[PDB]
């Protein structure tokens, strides 16, 4: 079961994206929040949204909500861990189920910045589960932004020499024995030809691997292949990316942040898809 | 082994294909692979070595990743898709 | 340097309006041409389900969301068409029949304009008043599309051999005995080295030049110097045209005609130009 | 005389979009020493006539520009014709 269109998130850009794609008999798959968009909820006051002078975040929120379940439109509330461009069709990875679509529209808003990573990416892990045995007893470090990390961190202990967990987050750590625990703020990865240590503000960490376990991932690492220069997605004027039947709208792409601006990205997307479905 | 060694020398570029079973983009890479070898019959030739079962061959060329598509000229990480490999290819030749 | 206003925005659909709001947002002095009725599109329009947060609201029922929203800013819209705008170099100088402004951005909201065929080839052999003595002791034809036309032919009949006028609209028309009317339809203009003959549908008419007088201008006509590929006015991602201080947003740009495409581009227009404002 | 032995903006006095021109060939000139003149058809029709200037506000070079242009598209075309 593989539907015509998936918009990945469930903000301004998805929703306007969602409708469009709706509204011209495609099947439509919305992946995010229950909750359209923390930045909508919690917007004071939107004078800049044309027609709706003065109205609050929360509820602004509450047309947008009104529209789609009016339209029959549903969010599928799970986030989207990657995107494999096959090259007729996406299939979306998700931990709980797994999906496919002809065509696929980019609406993630805003992530966080990766330190001195993309230096030495082929000696650098972002998968973990996947590279853990070439590292059997080597030096391994991951940095942490969420609990799975810490899950991925006790199984590295099984097979490495020595495993560093540095943590982002204030919690528990669920962590075995064998995993050192590192509070201290990532600075740097350094290397002459490859990886050999990173450097924390306080504290520096001689290893082989350093794994950067993410909870908002880059749109670059979300969809494999996608061209991103300046840490927005590239989009043409139809909103296009460098991937065939990939687009992307809203925050994502660059230009001023701004719910109308969002909204026109969007439905640009999902009328040019339709468009590719045909033709 | 020994067969894919002699093809290394000889040629017409070399593709190989590093992939694990457990590891999720090795997966997709390999039906993409299959596709680029239907699509390109002459400019390159490729070849697929599961990591798993050739151990040996992935430290000597120092894979970083359990999915890495190599050809000495160059090394690409990860999962890409088909047009950015061909594009690399082409160039690269 | 007499009331320039910050940015003018030519144009008051959504697009148009857009714009405005954000250009108000951020303290700088805006006027807006358009009608009155703000875009007969909208109050036409039977019903939207695509704007977000509208759904099933009649065209009418958004244009009243609109006049609400202009009106809480203190936005007011000159009810004027926009003859001519012509790009200086740090300012915009804007001709209408009843006044001229100067701006230092423009932005542009017009969606549609009058085809026409077999004109461009042969513009340079065929502003009537600003060529008439050009043109004098030799034929020249006028088509006609607005009451503006009838005045001018008749002027021309003064100086010229001989006056043609085709009119497009059905009226009573105001001209003097020497212009001869000719009802039919333009279809071609031809022409060697210069222009030579209009044809018709069932006419053919010698002439030495064409004037082609319209109601609606098209945006290369309304801006001299504005460069349009297919149709539509060119812009790149910030709503830029090849003149540096003018941009562009809605119908006129291109792409698909809907409400949220064209507020969305006279927002990133608007504040690309407030933002260059800012810079100085 | 210096003119023709050299061998040119087409005004008038009652069109506007001439004006306009006029000024903007003035800041050319003075933008960009090394690489004008102004002829008033009004004055000279002979000598409009004879080139055939069929519109008004023309630019005259080797190259024609009927209708008014703004400085940057004038500044190419000249540049590119150099
Ligand atoms: C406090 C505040 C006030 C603001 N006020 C205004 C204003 O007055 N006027 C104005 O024009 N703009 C305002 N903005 C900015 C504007 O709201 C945002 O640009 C716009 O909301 C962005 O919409 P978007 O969907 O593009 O991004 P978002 O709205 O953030 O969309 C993000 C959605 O995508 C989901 N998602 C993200 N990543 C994934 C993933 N990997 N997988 C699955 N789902 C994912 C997120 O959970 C979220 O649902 C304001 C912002 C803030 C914070
Ligand atoms: C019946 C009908 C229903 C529609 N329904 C939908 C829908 O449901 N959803 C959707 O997305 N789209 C719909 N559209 C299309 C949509 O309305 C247009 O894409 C949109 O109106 C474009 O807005 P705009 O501001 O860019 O241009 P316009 O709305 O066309 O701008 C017109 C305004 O610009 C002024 N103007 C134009 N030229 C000049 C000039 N030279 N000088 C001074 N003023 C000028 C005019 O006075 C006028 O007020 C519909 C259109 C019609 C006719």
């Amino acid at each position: 079961e593989r539907y015509d269109i998936a918009i990945i998130g469930s903000g301004p850009a998805g929703l306007a994206s969602a409708i469009n794609a709706k509204t011209r008999n495609k099947s439509v798959i919305v992946f995010g929040s229950s909750d359209l968009s923390k930045k909508l909820t919690l917007a004071p006051v939107i004078n800049n949204y044309l027609g709706f002078y003065g109205i609050r975040g929360a509820e602004l929120q509450e047309k947008f909500k009104e529209h789609i379940d009016n339209m029959g439109i549903q969010i599928e509330n799970v986030k989207v861990n990657n995107i494999y461009a096959m090259g007729e069709y996406f299939s979306i990875m998700t931990s709980k189920d797994t999906y496919e679509a002809s065509k696929v529209i980019l609406a993630m808003g805003m992530e966080h910045t990766k330190p001195l990573k993309g230096e030495d990416k082929f000696l650098v892990g972002y998968s973990a589960t996947c590279d853990a045995p070439l590292y059997k007893g080597k030096i391994v470090t991951i940095v942490g932004y969420n609990k799975e990390a810490e899950s991925e961190a006790n199984y590295l202990a099984e097979l490495a020499s020595k495993v560093y967990y540095v943590p982002r987050y204030k919690d528990e750590y669920q962590l075995v024995s064998a995993v050192e625990i590192v509070k201290d703020v990532p600075v740097e990865i350094v290397g002459d030809k490859k990886v050999e240590k990173l450097k924390l503000k306080s504290r520096e960490l001689e290893t082989d691997g350093v794994f950067v376990l993410k909870d908002s991932a880059p749109p670059e690492q979300l969809v494999p292949g996608l061209y991103v220069e300046d840490g927005h997605i590239k989009v043409n004027r139809k909103m296009e990316t460098n991937i065939d039947g990939c687009y992307a709208a809203g925050d994502c792409t660059g230009k001023p942040y701004q719910y109308m601006k969002a909204v026109g990205e969007g439905q640009v997307a999902a009328l040019n898809a339709v468009e590719k479905l045909y033709t | 082994e020994s067969i894919f060694d002699e093809e290394i020398k000889t040629s017409e570029p070399v593709i190989v294909d590093f992939w694990a079973p457990w590891c999720g983009p090795s997966k997709m890479l390999g039906p993409i692979i299959d596709e680029l070898s239907e699509d390109l019959d002459g400019k390159a030739k490729f070849t697929k070595v599961n990591v798993d079962e050739n151990p040996g061959i992935a430290s000597k060329f120092g894979i970083a990743s359990i999915p890495t598509v190599m050809i000495p000229v160059e090394t690409l990480v990860g999962f890409r898709p088909k047009q950015s490999i061909t594009a690399s290819i082409e160039k690269h030749m």
